[PDB]
């Protein structure tokens, strides 16, 4: 029991994504959360090429109730920016639009990984944006739980010329080690970790914890080779993780005696002296309430030393890298 | 706990505050079919539907208000006649149960628990057993979510009320009560009108009132536009009275006969 002139006169002026928007096979990419397309407005009023995502199921999910009442309300330059959401009444998808990145951080390392067989102006800004998002969103009691390259993207030519843009999409290269020791609670502290690998990533181009239940011990056995195995001293609390005991049963802090991150840096031709090392021995602290917040590693020295990080991350250069291939 | 000191940037404050000239215009549509006092107590009667459900379902306080909300902005621009409120009531149930992270509420236990509530609490009214079935009420989440326009996250007086009363030292004499009266104002347009700190304030100076309680010296201390909390107060006042000359049980059946029906297709 619905009134029919109320149904018509919405129906009527309802606008419908495909007849927005040009999408047809333009599939930037596939996943969990659903389909997303490099979109055009069809009626020409705008030439910026527009992300457009189809969510995976049918109706308001769960999922998808989610990201639409969050993202609703958040608006921060380094963060992701919803423009419109599209409920298609007939099939009962929702399509969420979004600016375009061209680029992301995942293709842009694997390119400079590529070119081997990174500017540090670039890495900068790079790190004092992505700090700079996820600052924002902590304020607001907003956890990401899934921090890497893929999810922070770049902005291509255009007003945003380089501007980085948090987003968000079975590899545990980025996981903090209480999560791996079972921890039942995300935290801030968890995001900051995850900054410090993909800081780490940016300066060396490798995955500085590369590998492949909560547990996972090939994966803690990489944390303690490059970082060392923790002193009591170091995380007291440790002892308090629900895997603390298949930890003892498992590893022996004789086995990393002779690991370190300086020593690891050093490998991979960074100073343990620069104002650069410092900040990611900060971030990758084992101990998560030893771990400076996103406020503070802004504040840290390092952004303040020579060069100065700047808002278009590609500083005016011709940018290298390809635009995203159609799937 | 997330976007909880964001009211001044949100879409609840931007948008959702509404003009209440611009609020009573709209409302000229459904005061030819009824009077002004019988609109308010429709107000009041599907408030105390949605208060039902939300028990049923052993949901939290904060996910009923912002149920009730949803209702609230829904109706306060679109018709009676449009969609029909017994099956919006447990729709906005339905959509803040997911928006507050509780969980997707099973299909049967939401149809069960519509049909059960209105059977033994609101027999008086609803005569006829609730007719809709599942898919009515995910067709009606569409509808509700596309008016709304994807404003979801609602802020609520509960939480500035807990602030002020701590901050005053007198959590365990004013709190109940306090928090009871900001239970009230949602029976009235107050949560459309003003920002919740502001209906918190004004329940408060009620609840020191009522229980005798000096507060002046705290509340001048404040920095407020005191008129505006005054026009609360008497709202909440109002209330009270109207309260105490409406007999729910005895009219709602003759005011929902009075409700404009849905026009159905030729
Ligand atoms: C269920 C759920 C899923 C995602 C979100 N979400 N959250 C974010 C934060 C606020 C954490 C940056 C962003 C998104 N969604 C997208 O960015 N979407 C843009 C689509 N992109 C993402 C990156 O990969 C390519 C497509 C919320 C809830």
């Amino acid at each position: 029991k619905m009134d029919y002139d109320f149904k018509v006169k919405l129906s009527s002026e309802r606008e419908r994504v495909e007849d927005l928007f040009e999408y047809e096979g333009c599939k930037v990419g596939r996943g969990t959360y659903g389909h997303v397309y490099k979109a055009k407005r069809k009626d020409g009023k705008d030439d910026k090429d527009y992300a457009l995502k189809q969510i995976e199921g049918t109706g308001i999910s769960m999922s998808a109730c989610r990201e639409i009442a969050l993202l609703r309300e958040l608006k921060h330059p380094n963060v992701i920016s919803l423009q419109k959401v599209f409920l298609s009444h007939a099939d009962r998808k929702v399509w969420l639009l979004f600016d375009y990145a061209e680029h992301d951080l995942w293709h842009i390392i694997k390119f400079h990984r590529a070119s081997k067989a990174l500017p540090r102006g670039m890495v900068k800004s790079l790190l004092y944006q992505i700090l700079d998002g996820i600052h924002y969103l902590h304020a607001n009691w907003v956890l990401h739980r899934d921090l890497k390259p893929a999810n922070i993207l770049v902005m291509g030519e255009g007003p945003e010329r380089g501007r980085v843009k948090i987003a968000d999409m079975v590899t545990f290269w980025y996981r903090a080690p209480e999560l791996l020791l079972g921890a039942r609670h995300y935290t801030k502290a968890i995001d900051i970790w995850a900054i410090g690998c993909i800081f780490a990533e940016l300066l060396t181009s490798e995955p500085i914890f590369h590998c492949r239940n909560p547990y996972h011990h090939d994966q803690l056995d990489r944390i303690f080779n490059v970082m060392g195995f923790p002193a009591d001293k170091d995380w007291e609390d440790i002892k308090k993780m629900p895997e603390h005991s298949t930890l003892m049963k498992d590893f022996r802090r004789n086995t990393y005696t002779n690991c370190s991150l300086i020593k690891y840096m050093e490998k991979h031709k960074v100073k343990p002296d620069s104002k650069a090392f410092h900040l990611l021995q900060k971030l990758l602290t084992m101990d998560p309430i030893k771990r400076i917040t996103s406020e503070q590693a802004m504040q840290d020295p390092y952004f303040l030393e020579d060069p100065l990080p700047t808002s278009d991350v590609f500083a005016g250069c011709q940018i290298p890298y390809p635009k995203r291939e159609f799937l | 706990k997330a976007m909880a000191g964001n009211f001044w940037q949100s879409s609840h404050y931007l948008q959702w505050i509404l003009d209440k000239q611009d609020l009573l215009k709209e409302r000229q549509k459904d005061l030819k079919f009824l009077s002004e006092e019988e609109y308010w107590k429709l107000q009041i009667f599907f408030t105390n539907v949605i208060q039902a459900l939300g028990e049923h379902l052993k949901l939290r306080q904060q996910v009923i208000a912002t149920a009730t909300v949803y209702f609230k902005r829904f109706y306060a621009r679109y018709s009676l006649k449009s969609i029909d409120p017994v099956l919006m009531a447990p729709t906005c149930v339905f959509l803040a149960s997911k928006v507050e992270e509780f969980g997707v509420v099973s299909n049967t236990r939401l149809i069960a628990a519509a049909t059960s509530v209105l059977k033994t609490r609101f027999s008086y009214a609803f005569p006829k057993e609730f007719p809709y079935r599942m898919n009515h009420i995910l067709e009606c989440e569409f509808y509700l979510l596309e008016l709304m326009d994807c404003c979801l996250i609602v802020y609520h007086p509960y939480r500035p009320l807990l602030q002020y009363v701590q901050d005053m030292g007198q959590e365990d004499m004013l709190l109940p009560l306090a928090w009871r009266i900001v239970n009230d104002t949602y029976r009235t347009d107050l949560c459309l009108l003003y920002p919740p700190f502001m209906i918190a304030l004004a329940c408060l100076h009620v609840a020191c009132v009522v229980q005798q309680k000096d507060a002046r010296q705290w509340f001048a201390e404040l920095s407020v536009d005191m008129e505006k909390i005054l026009e609360i107060i008497r709202v909440i006042l109002k209330l009270y009275e109207q309260w105490k000359n409406f007999d729910e049980r005895k009219e709602m059946a003759t005011i929902l006969s009075k409700m404009p029906k849905p026009k159905p297709p030729p």
